[PDB]
């Protein structure tokens, strides 16, 4: 991070306009649909074969809440973006072995979804700031491939 | 590959984006220029500035070539050729840069088009542009 | 694309790697398994161990499919099809993983083949495998 | 970093067997040949159009010495891999704006060249350790995109 006083705020102010519990998962939904290999890791999970049966997996809707979960712990703990995440990265990295660029697909699609929902008010200087958090949350979970 | 039905979600998602393709292809340069500052390197001759008439004028061009691809999609090779020699022979764009316009373009269908932008379509648009950039990068490979 | 003369550096660099293609395709699994540990995830049923007969037995397979590609290279689509449904339909390999075998494979032509491994050829082999993985990843796109 | 006592040593011991001044550049050579966009950044430089005229650019041979240069400052300062490089990353990032994955192509090809030159003794547990330095030197120069 850095977020300039003035990025800090376009960001902090879209977010509590944010219905977590149902964004958390339009996002995990959309990730297993657009980027399928990710499915390999959620077979603990259900029918994931036609797009409709994901976006209505009470199970894909549930894990996604956990995950808007920790963008939240980040969207503001932007100061170690690095330590809010040690455990999950220990988790995601040397436990499930998700390759680190599936970390960027996810914050990336999360943005497609921040945009899909707020339309015109996701001006571009306002997206530009989210590619920064995101690229940040992603440099953080990946910090144990070193 | 790009199947019978992905070629239908795009023929259709673009169907409705019409009269606008040009405001859109320029809203997406703006977004790539702002968020991934590292692409500015190539438009040193642009006011990568916000009302900028050059970026507005180029949206029209990126959007004119997106459409010839949407039309002619069963054969991108051929139609997109000279944009695939210019981009790769004359200008040398690092190919990681297609991934990113690719993405701002979708953050744009997304923000101007909500009901048609269903998850299945979010996948076809993405499959469509992953193919425009493969064609765009091929004198490369 | 894959030009008149890249299709000649590969027809030839493979020419001389012959009777060995199988010791080589397995020296390169070993190297990908060791260096990028994150690919082990898929061979849970392998002794990703060093003498391991399964990895030795699969070198033969990766190396048998590399060759059908070197032969049939003016049309990979067709020949590599069932390895491009298995890899992408049945197994779901993250496509960033082709970039990396792609690279261990070249650290291997390199280490067993020094005089034929000139810089122009280091580029054609790379262009050749960037095409095997594009074919391998296409039910994807 | 980390390098386990025993990685540390296969690494430290290939390197001084290493003819820097002429490896530095079989590598920069090979990068502008295999990965061309990189050329965009060395037009301050010469004929770079057919492979032979690069590998014998006294100018591509010269800059490459600078660069085995700083793998050296790294191959052993592996402890901040992060601070030996602040200035160059300031340099490479917010000065020339090289995208960060051209950072991996370069350490990557550097390995193809460590292998081309030492043949059979670049066993694999011995390459495996170099993908680690390398991925390290590359997470370091890129540290200002945050
Ligand atoms: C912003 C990026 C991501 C964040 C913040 C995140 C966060 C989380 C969290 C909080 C959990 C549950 C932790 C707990 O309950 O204790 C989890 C689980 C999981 N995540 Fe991630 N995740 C991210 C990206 C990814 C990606 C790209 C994948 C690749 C498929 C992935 C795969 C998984 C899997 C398989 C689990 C199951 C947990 C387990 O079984 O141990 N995640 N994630
Ligand atoms: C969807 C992918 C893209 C498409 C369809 C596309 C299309 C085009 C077209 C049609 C032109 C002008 C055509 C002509 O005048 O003949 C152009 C020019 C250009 N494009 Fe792209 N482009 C794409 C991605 C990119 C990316 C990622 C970059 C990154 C640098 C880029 C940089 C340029 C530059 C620098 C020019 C020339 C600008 C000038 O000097 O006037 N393009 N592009
Ligand atoms: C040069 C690129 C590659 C080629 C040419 C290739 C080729 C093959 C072939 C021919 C088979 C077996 C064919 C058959 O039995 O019908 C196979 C199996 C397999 N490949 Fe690949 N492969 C490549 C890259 C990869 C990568 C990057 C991965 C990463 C996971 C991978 C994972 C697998 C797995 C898991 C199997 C099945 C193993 C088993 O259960 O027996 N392959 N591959
Ligand atoms: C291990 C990765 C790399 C290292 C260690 C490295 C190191 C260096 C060093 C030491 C210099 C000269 C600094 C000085 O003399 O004060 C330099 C210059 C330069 N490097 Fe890098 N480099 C790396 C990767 C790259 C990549 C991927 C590119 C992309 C083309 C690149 C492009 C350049 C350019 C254009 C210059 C010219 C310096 C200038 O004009 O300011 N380098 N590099």
């Amino acid at each position: 991070v850095h977020l300039t006083p003035e990025e800090k705020s376009a960001v902090t102010a879209l977010w509590g306009k944010v219905n977590v519990d149902e964004v958390g998962g339009e996002a995990l939904g959309r990730l297993l649909v657009v980027y399928p290999w990710t499915q390999r890791f959620f077979e603990s999970f259900g029918d994931l074969s036609t797009p409709d049966a994901v976006m209505g997996n009470p199970k894909v809707k549930a894990h996604g809440k956990k995950v808007l979960g920790a963008f939240s712990d980040g969207l503001a703990h932007l100061d170690n973006l690095k330590g809010t995440f040690a455990t999950l990265s220990e988790l995601h990295c040397d436990k499930l072995h998700v390759d680190p660029e599936n970390f960027r697909l996810l914050g990336n699609v999360l943005v497609c979804v921040l945009a899909h929902h707020f339309g015109k008010e996701f001006t571009p200087p306002v997206q530009a700031a989210y590619q920064k958090v995101v690229a940040g949350v992603a440099n953080a979970l990946a910090h144990k491939y070193h | 590959v790009l199947s019978p039905a992905d070629k239908t979600n795009v023929k259709a998602a673009w169907g409705k984006v019409g009269a606008h393709a040009g405001e859109y292809g320029a809203e997406a340069l703006e977004r790539m220029f702002l968020s991934f500052p590292t692409t500015k390197t190539y438009f040193p001759h642009f006011d990568l500035s916000h009302g900028s008439a050059q970026v507005k004028g180029h949206g029209k061009k990126v959007a004119d070539a997106l459409t010839n691809a949407v039309a002619h999609v069963d054969d991108m090779p051929n139609a997109l050729s000279a944009l695939s020699d210019l981009h790769a022979h004359k200008l040398r764009v690092d190919p990681v840069n297609f991934k990113l316009l690719s993405h701002c373009l979708l953050v744009t269908l997304a923000a101007h088009l909500p009901a048609e932008f269903t998850p299945a379509v979010h996948a076809s648009l993405d499959k469509f542009l992953a193919s425009v950039s493969t064609v765009l990068t091929s004198k490369y490979r």
